[PDB]
RNA sequence: GUUUAUUAAAAACACAGCACUGUGCAAACACGAAAGUGGACGUAUACGGUGUGACGCCUGCCCGGUGCCGGAAGGUUAAU
């Protein structure tokens, strides 16, 4: 649920929250987590790669199970937990031998419902069953890409993927862009609408409420000198040239796909 | 390195010259291939990073005569 | 590539010819697989003289036990038991492994790499035929079954 | 409970197994203790337009007197068999055990 | 809030918000003769770039030019 905030002062006059009352008010589970440490946008040769990251709140990875192999346990949900690695809550699953996982709550999968991956998994929401037998139609997340590798499609916060059709070997995939790609039919799915569905409706109000997460400032390239952007330059405000990339490549429309590899695999690129 | 196993070869620089005969350095790369050969008096495969011209010479001279040049050289396989 | 050959190859001679091939076809698949040797002076007079003949000795003698690998099992009584779902629907797929782990308690202790399959799932529960290739030149016909579990 | 008319359409090529899912459908509502009042197999049939590409199929009339818990059981289990084009459950006022215009 | 340490603290840069566009994951893109690494142990509600710069009422007409995108029958054109 979202919260307005109301305006008690500026920069609390726009923040909309997303209040989840489901979520753990609590310490995560200490085994399934291990050392983030950050590295504000710098490769192994230190310069600055990607650029706008740094800064922010201290993280600690969630061991999240993507591949979801322990095929028919059943696992009872325990609670759902806050994760800032992503943008979808977690959910801490307690298998009936007794090992704790988390994984990706689905849309519906609140506390006590009992979830099963598996072959033979009963098709409702949280189950993880290969794209054979699931039915056409249907919507899953966190789909794999290759068998056996862990989930890689429609894993954000709302995302969701449908199986339009299945021919024999490969199944077509509506994906969340509108891309139209075959993964094999021997990929995990799991079932459902992924859960946080809300999470794009935040507003972060203030301009320290992106820093939070680790956002530094984008500065436009308009304003910049000529030597440091393409777009430098100007005895006032010009802009008297195509929009490029900081690095002479187009914005506004040139397509940058060079895999020619797995052009097999697309049946059609977005709209 | 862009060093052919066999035939010894390795990138030399030249000069892209142009139109108006204009010199920048250049490099002439080998055509290196990462190749499975089956050497049939070990029953393995040997993966030696060969060139095109050291697999013509392979094709002549045998596998088993060119890896006896590769020990001699004092060359790994 | 002047190639000679040392077992009849299906589109380009039999034992004891010198064909042109294309070199990388020597190169990956016949040599390496051991139907051929490349035809330089020394191997010419190592087989059109010495083994010429005497590679018949040998090259049918692999073919004498391809039906000992193959006639024997006139029993042809196969049954792999995988769990399935309700009225087919796979839950095990039946690979060729799986073929060749019942055709191995059944009769030919038989290597995986010769199961030939028109479908490779069997994943609808009943009778199928399941061809072999255990020689390149005799084919066997056993019918495997599947049963729910 | 309630008085249900649940006629379903089985791919034609599943005819033989349609005995191995009436032994599941009736055996969850007489496990359910309720009633089961007319089975009445009424075979393979020519369509009068041809449903998901195929001219022909086996249907199979049953009144059932269910729980409504497993009768939405009961059209999920419709739901999910790849075999069952169609399912109808029609709710009917009085049990009618009174046989089929098209049994004759 | 930030900025010309040492004559410019500003209406400049930032900013939340908005839009366009690229990106199906061995992602685009960046740093590297390459390996690799950042992107990210993230997966389109995500990420990169671009312009605008809370909010309210709004954003009109022109595709000839210059780019980009899709077309590929014809013309013309490289090594060979
Ligand atoms: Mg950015
Ligand atoms: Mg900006
Ligand atoms: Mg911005
Ligand atoms: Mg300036
Ligand atoms: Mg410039
Ligand atoms: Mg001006
Ligand atoms: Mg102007
Ligand atoms: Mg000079
Ligand atoms: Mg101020
Ligand atoms: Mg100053
Ligand atoms: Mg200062
Ligand atoms: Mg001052
Ligand atoms: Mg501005
Ligand atoms: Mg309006
Ligand atoms: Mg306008
Ligand atoms: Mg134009
Ligand atoms: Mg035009
Ligand atoms: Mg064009």
């Amino acid at each position: 649920a979202v919260v307005k905030c109301k305006p008690t002062s500026p920069g609390r006059r726009h923040v909309v929250k997303v209040v989840n009352p489901e979520l753990h008010k609590g310490k995560p589970f200490a085994p399934l987590l291990e050392k983030n440490s950050k590295s504000g946008g710098r490769n192994n040769n230190g310069r600055i790669t990607t650029r706008h990251i740094g800064g922010g709140h201290k993280q600690a990875y969630r061991i999240v199970d993507f591949k979801r192999n322990k095929d028919g346990i059943p696992a009872v949900v325990e609670r759902l937990e806050y994760d800032p690695n992503r943008s979808a809550n977690i959910a801490l699953v307690l298998y009936k031998d007794g090992e704790r996982r988390y994984i990706l709550a689905p849309k519906g999968l609140k506390a006590g419902d009992q979830i099963q991956s598996g072959v033979d998994a009963a098709i409702k929401p949280g189950n993880t069953l290969p794209m054979r037998n699931i039915p056409v139609g249907s919507t899953v997340h966190n789909v794999e890409m290759k068998p056996g590798k862990g989930g890689q499609l429609a894993r954000s916060a709302g995302t969701y993927v449908q199986i339009v059709a299945r021919d024999g070997a490969y199944v077509t995939l509506r994906l969340r862009s509108g891309e139209m790609r075959k993964v094999e039919a021997d990929c995990r799915a799991t079932l459902g609408e992924v859960g946080n569905a809300e999470h794009m409706l935040r507003v972060l109000g203030k301009a320290g409420a992106a820093r939070w997460r680790g956002v530094r400032p984008t500065v436009r390239g308009t304003a910049m000198n000529p030597v440091d952007h393409p777009h430098g330059g100007g005895e006032g405000r010009n802009f008297g040239k195509h929009p490029v990339t900081p690095w002479g490549v187009q914005t506004k429309g040139k397509k940058t796909r060079s895999n020619k590899r797995t052009d097999k695999f697309i049946v059609r690129r977005r709209s | 390195s862009r060093v052919c196993q066999v035939t010894g070869k390795r990138p030399v620089t030249g000069n892209n010259r142009s139109h108006a005969l204009n010199a920048t350095k250049r490099r002439f790369l080998p055509n290196l291939h990462s190749h499975r050969f089956w050497v049939e008096s070990e029953k393995r495969f040997v993966t030696l990073r060969v060139s095109a011209k050291g697999m013509r010479v392979i094709d002549k001279k045998g596998i088993d005569t060119v890896l006896a040049e590769l020990r001699a050289r004092g060359e790994k396989y | 590539m002047q190639v000679i050959l040392l077992d009849k190859v299906a589109n380009l001679g039999s034992l004891g010819d010198q064909v042109n091939v294309k070199a990388g076809y020597a190169r990956n698949f016949l040599v390496p697989q051991g139907k051929a040797v490349p035809a330089t002076k020394k191997n010419i007079e190592f087989f059109e003289a010495r083994r010429a003949e005497l590679e018949a000795k040998l090259a049918e003698v692999l073919a004498a036990a391809n039906a000992r690998a193959e006639k024997i099992n006139a029993l042809e009584t196969v049954t792999i038991a995988s769990k399935a779902g309700d009225e087919g629907k796979l839950f095990g797929s039946i690979g060729t492994r799986d073929i060749a782990d019942a055709v191995t308690a059944a009769g030919v202790e038989v290597a995986k790499s010769e199961v030939r399959l028109p479908n490779g799932v069997l994943r609808t529960t009943g009778e199928h035929e399941v061809s072999f290739q255990v020689h390149s030149e005799v084919f066997a016909k056993v019918i495997v079954n599947v049963v729910a579990e | 409970m309630r008085h249900y008319e649940i006629v379903f359409m089985v791919h034609p090529d599943q005819s033989e197994q349609v005995p191995g899912m009436i032994e599941r459908y009736t055996a969850a509502i007489t496990g359910a203790e309720g009633k089961i009042h007319r089975l009445e197999d009424w075979g393979r049939r020519q369509l009068a337009y041809p449903i998901n590409k195929l001219h022909k199929a086996h249907y199979v009339l049953m009144n059932v007197e269910a729980p409504q818990e497993v009768i939405d059981e009961l059209e999920t289990t419709f739901r999910f068999n790849d075999a069952v084009i169609r399912s109808m459950v029609m709710r009917t006022k009085h049990a009618v055990t009174e046989a089929s215009p098209m049994v004759k």
